[PDB]
């Protein structure tokens, strides 16, 4: 859930995973892949899956200093201001939770994701995310000032969870490597470790043994040390790159922070209006705006009627019959008149 | 399914047959107030001494 | 020069740049001149020619962290983390080498150089390149990251250098100015400074004579002197603010940092097609992609070769006569089909 987070938190150990874009050609166990852009809001705040623990604490303390994530050695810690979100430029943070960070980022179709706290130079990922704001109305900006917008809105949530729907961590398995442990070929030492490495051989019982502790290894392989990945007392989300080394599939839940709730929206109103009544028609002399979806809709018989983004300072012809029109030219009321 | 599916579904409502409710404002002579009914030709307006049909 | 790459750096002394474009508006002798960039890159690491010595120390060290750098004394330099490059946001940056430094930007439409240790939060200039990257293949997205399609793109040698081209390390240079010397109104008065000093007075020895010390002319009236500045030794190439009135024309050795080498790069493939097979027609729907080309040409003696910029959800009618069509539209092998 999201209320106290240190529970859902301290379930499992926070887990790093092999990107494949990190930092200009490389992919690499990062902790921070963007899991995925989470962004179900009419009012455009993505919650994006950190490869972190998202206000991920190094003893499952929630505090601003421990942001928390996949090291080497357990906690990848970092100080919490220390993320950039860079859409186009520095976009807000606006929270973190879990394994998810919450936040509004500038528009765009690719989003950077990075953490320097403890980060590797400011450790960072690139992902494609088509943050296009498609805001309600016929207008096409951020400003509320001019309070003239009251509409719906899907706000996604400030506050942090109770419990919304679970992804599930848990079962702290493996994904295939090379690195494990030491050897000169009947000489192995294996010691502790910084992920479960499994203690593996090339001849003997050497295979596996998710523990940290310390033997040498004779009558096997000089490669063929096996220290395999697993985990104890965490485990991934879904292992997007993340090799799936369980047995059985299982985990515990977590809330993504943030439900998104109905909230409203501040769209601006246009400029207001020209109307030249001549015969039979209606010109709409309108200046210029942000952009406005113009709607002029005959209101009658068989309905001749159109509607345009409309986006300069311009006049239209809006036919005018007897049954009349409907000129949404903007967000009024798009009330239209009889012949004069 | 989206998780914000239950947050926000798109309807496919195939259309059955449909019925216009209207509401008149009555001057019955002296009388002047509104009914409201359901068009259908069974509701009867109960007017002070009325029973309008609309 | 790149494994010694302190030998390059002590055969000549760093320079200042008489650069235009310094600040918004103003532009004079500041250390964050341009000299060229260097696009030769399917990848597009842009290679900047950077006035001071950008990966070298200002003792002559190997110094990583040491952004060298040139003042009007020699080492005008700072640490290497005030190096910033800024097209149309800080773009990511590549490898530094002296007087060379490559970086990944984004799109922008000048350069910018920008170094911040004494140049006052980033002292630098924007010169005025056409980021835009020619993506290869079909599709036409940024995206590494799914298995998608290898690709031969000639990129940047990213590695340190030995020597493949010469930059012309020599030109011991001159430049304009007026401000040399010194002297109280009949002692003409010179110093130990930052200019390879030639005297210019009305008469005297602040007229002919050496200039790297303390030397004072009595009777000498301050509208006649003049201290000069000259280079020796080394040099920038030709001088691009540089004005190069040297008289002995005389090159060196640099190299220029990692050329290029035949590489990769990670094609985004898109999602493939809808058939829909006519009377000798063909009707592909196409669902919507990072858009790209999609080209529908014959089979035969010359068929409709036609290209389309598939930019939307859409359907194109390539029509599949007898002879044939090849419907290549995204990162397929683009055989299409015949009359069936």
């Amino acid at each position: 859930s999201t209320a106290n987070h240190f529970n859902a938190y301290k379930l499992t150990r926070p887990y790093v995973a092999y990107c494949a874009d990190c930092g200009m050609g490389h992919s690499c166990h990062s902790p921070a892949m963007i899991e995925n852009i989470q962004a179900d809001a009419t009012d455009g705040t993505l919650k994006i899956q950190f490869a972190s623990q998202i206000g991920l604490t190094k003893t499952d303390t929630h505090d601003h200093t421990k942001i928390r994530y996949a090291e080497g050695h357990d906690i990848a810690e970092a100080a919490r201001s220390t993320l950039k979100v860079h859409s186009s430029s520095e976009c807000t943070v606006t929270g973190t939770m879990g394994h998810f960070i919450l936040a509004k980022c500038p528009p765009g179709e690719r989003i950077s994701v990075s953490f320097v706290d403890s980060k590797n130079e400011h450790r960072t990922c690139r992902i494609a995310y088509h943050h296009e704001q498609r805001l309600i109305g016929r207008e096409r900006f951020t400003v509320r000032p001019h309070h003239g917008i009251e509409l719906p809105c899907t706000t996604y949530q400030l506050t942090t969870a109770e419990t919304s729907e679970e992804i599930d961590m848990h079962m702290p398995p493996d994904i295939p490597d090379r690195t494990i442990l030491s050897q000169q070929s009947g000489n192995v030492k294996i010691t502790v470790n910084g992920r479960t490495v499994r203690y593996s051989s090339s001849c003997g019982s050497q295979a596996v043994g998710t523990t940290t502790t310390d033997k040498t290894i004779n009558s096997c392989t000089v490669d063929k040390c096996q220290a395999y990945v697993t985990s104890h007392t965490k485990w991934q989300f879904n292992s997007p790159f993340v090799p799936r080394r369980m047995q059985a599939e299982r985990k515990g839940k977590v809330h993504i922070p943030f439900p998104l709730i109905n909230t409203t929206c501040r769209v601006p109103l246009a400029p207001e209006a020209l109307v030249r009544s001549g015969k039979r028609e209606a010109t709409l002399s309108l200046h210029p705006i942000h952009p406005t979806l113009l709607s002029y809709r005959t209101f009658g018989a068989e309905r001749v009627f159109d509607e345009q983004w409309i986006t300069a300072q311009t006049e239209v012809t809006i036919p005018v019959p007897v049954e009349g029109v409907e000129y949404q030219w903007g967000n009024h009321k798009p009330q239209r008149f009889v012949v004069a | 399914r989206a998780d914000v599916c239950k947050h926000d579904h798109a309807a496919a409502y195939r259309a059955h047959t449909a019925s216009l409710r209207a509401k008149i404002k009555v001057t019955y002579g002296t009388v002047n107030q509104t009914v409201e009914a359901y068009v259908n030709g069974d509701h009867a307006v109960t007017i002070a001494g009325t029973k309008f049909i609309f």
